[PDB]
């Protein structure tokens, strides 16, 4: 379910030109859409669907470079 | 105590507010030779433009700079209402009141950077050439960060190269300014670094950004001991902003791809200070290397 | 308007009228310009460049409101808490207006260059004999937008103040009205002086700007930009009696208010007149006004 | 008069030229006698003459 979470907020927060129904677990994000000002908001966006926040250590490009890492670093924390 | 402080006697006089000082006759020539010194290190093909202490704050909006440093913004407003109404706002002073309550924004900001109006005059005039574009900008600055030190001020000169083009057309501008830069600090007879560095961007959403930032090393500063060793301040910068402004304003490069653009940027009070901190308020005992290069 | 054809090669639009980029040709012959008023510089006088803002007191203590309150350009800025202006943005981006949570700073645009040099001259005490003569420049700002290239709504200021008796003064300005109309012929420009008036606001303006005149206060150099029955004032002198020894107690070396006066240059509208005189291509201009700019 | 006796105390600030009535003392006294009465003086007699003794604000007046 928090998979699925994680891709409705990629909607919510994405600005990706591909539907989130076309995207995969492991693919990398930026690597087809997801640009800075929107990995923000994404950021922000996961901190809205669910009610949490990141380290400092995590506030970056590799936490949110595919679904499964979001997915992965949402349960690590 | 501030080893910058007991500078102040010789370069500012006081204007009733912290980090906005008139400058004395023996601190602007200072900038002047400053000024004249990176002017003689302009490359080929360069425009120089200058730009007033305002901008537009619809360019400022579409710029992004209110999501990124909504905190140091200087906006521009004034009693913009009827003669009674203007009349009746001056009458509160006068009674002890408020005038203020009667202003309005109007449609400037102060400026926060010198390069930002020059991305949507270079995106007038259609795609760029190849090599891409350069210019020589400069501005008073503006940002919303008083403090007594005399290395953090809110009205501050900045002088700018800025480069429009291909990311390797950006990309080697910026390693050409990078030595050329040092070499000039070396020849002023400034100590420094040159460390990676990230923008203060504001709140939650800024820790990433300024994370990224350093982490993609778009940002180098040329960092001087003022205040102490161990807190240098950051005297040159040397930005990589890759398409952000280029998609921003619709500018494209030669291959119709939007361009990439970056600059280097010369805080001219700071690298002053920096001057008169490093070898005195006295030019005549400055080291005749340091004379010679500034042409005293 | 015989000034819009000077656009194009001295300025690019900005997106605001009255703000414009400078280009290099135009910068080089402001330059020049204050180069020629720096050599006129009498002797014994102190030389300040300020910022292009002003602490808001003492500009209120100057009495500005009660001259030109429609003029001036105030200083706000988001001043809350993060939660605070991340609303504020936040309804921006939503397209509402985020400009409801500005709040004024302690700082203005400076209208004019001379008013930061009055507290100065007051924190050290009585004037000598004879008194203080100043040199000062700033970005200046009124809100007076226009398209017309001879009124900007931010602009260079260039002044000579005297700081004195009231002898001190006239002598002062006598000598400034001539080294100001000797300038304007060795720039090759037409002009006339008259008497005129600042632009007071309001009923109470209509009389103060009366007063002024009737009092012969402010004399103007004139010069035909748009047309020569409408010319410009490109220069100007302004005699302020004891206003400003009285308000910031300024003492002459009598032990009375000081009064002051002060010669004034238009930066930009000089620049701007130099090229509707004598064009954009500086090789053409005449010899003796190149030899004066040191071209 | 008995008009003009509480306008120069209110608004004059004095210790009429002679005394300390200022410019812009006299211009809060000329917004006084618009105040005071029900006409607002013409561009042409709002000026510092109309304003230089007590008899001769109130001659003014009249006209
Ligand atoms: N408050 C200030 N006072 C004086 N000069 C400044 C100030 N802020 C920036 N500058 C100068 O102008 C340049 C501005 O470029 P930049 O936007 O990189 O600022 P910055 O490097 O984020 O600064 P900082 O952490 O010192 O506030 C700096 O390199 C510096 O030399
Ligand atoms: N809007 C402006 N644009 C450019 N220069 C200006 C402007 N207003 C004033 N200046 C210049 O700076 C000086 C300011 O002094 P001053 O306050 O006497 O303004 P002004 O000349 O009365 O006004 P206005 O022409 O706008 O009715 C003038 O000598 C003029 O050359
Ligand atoms: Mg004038
Ligand atoms: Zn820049
Ligand atoms: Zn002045």
């Amino acid at each position: 379910h928090m998979n699925a979470t994680i891709r409705e907020i990629l909607a919510k927060f994405g600005q990706l030109p591909t539907p989130v129904d076309t995207i995969a677990d492991e693919a990398d994000l930026y690597a087809a859409g997801l640009s800075s000002f929107a990995s923000v908001q994404l950021m922000l966006g996961i901190e809205e669907a669910f009610d949490i926040e990141f380290p400092d250590n995590l506030l970056n490009r590799k936490s949110f470079a595919s679904i499964k890492a979001i997915e992965d670093t949402v349960k690590l924390i | 105590a501030d080893p910058l402080d007991h500078l102040a006697d010789k370069l500012f006089h006081s204007m009733g507010s912290d980090g906005v000082y008139a400058r004395t006759a023996l601190y602007e020539s200072i900038v002047e030779r400053l000024a004249a010194l990176i002017t003689s290190h302009r490359e080929a093909g360069t425009e120089a433009l200058r730009f007033p202490p305002v901008m537009s704050r619809a360019q400022l909006e579409k710029s992004g700079y209110l999501k990124s440093f909504p905190n140091l913004l200087g906006c521009v407003c004034g009693l913009h209402g009827t003669e009674r109404e203007i009349n009746a706002a001056v009458s509160r002073f006068d009674a002890g009141g408020d005038w203020t309550t009667s202003l309005s924004p109007a449609d400037l900001v102060l400026s926060p950077a010198a390069c930002y109006p020059v991305y949507p005059i270079a995106a007038s005039r259609g795609p760029l050439p190849k090599g891409g574009l350069r210019f020589d900008v400069a501005a008073d600055c503006f940002r919303r960060e008083p403090s007594k030190h005399l290395d953090r001020l809110q009205s501050f000169r900045m002088r700018e190269y800025v480069c429009i083009g291909t990311p390797d057309d950006v990309s080697d501008f910026r390693e050409r300014w990078m030595v050329r830069a040092q070499a000039i600090a070396r020849d002023l007879g400034l100590t420094f670094r040159v460390d990676y560095a990230s923008d203060p961007f504001f709140g939650r959403a800024g820790k990433m950004l300024a994370n990224n930032q350093r982490d993609q090393q778009l940002k180098f500063e040329l960092l001087i001991p003022l205040r102490s060793e161990e807190q240098p301040t950051a005297c040159m910068s040397f930005n990589y902003h890759r398409e952000h402004f280029g998609t921003t304003w619709g500018i494209q490069d030669a291959n119709g791809e939007p361009a990439h653009t970056g600059c280097v940027a010369f805080g001219m009070d700071r690298l002053a200070v920096a001057m008169f901190h490093t070898h005195g308020t006295d030019l005549s005992a400055w080291p005749a290397k340091v004379r010679d290069i500034l042409g005293l």
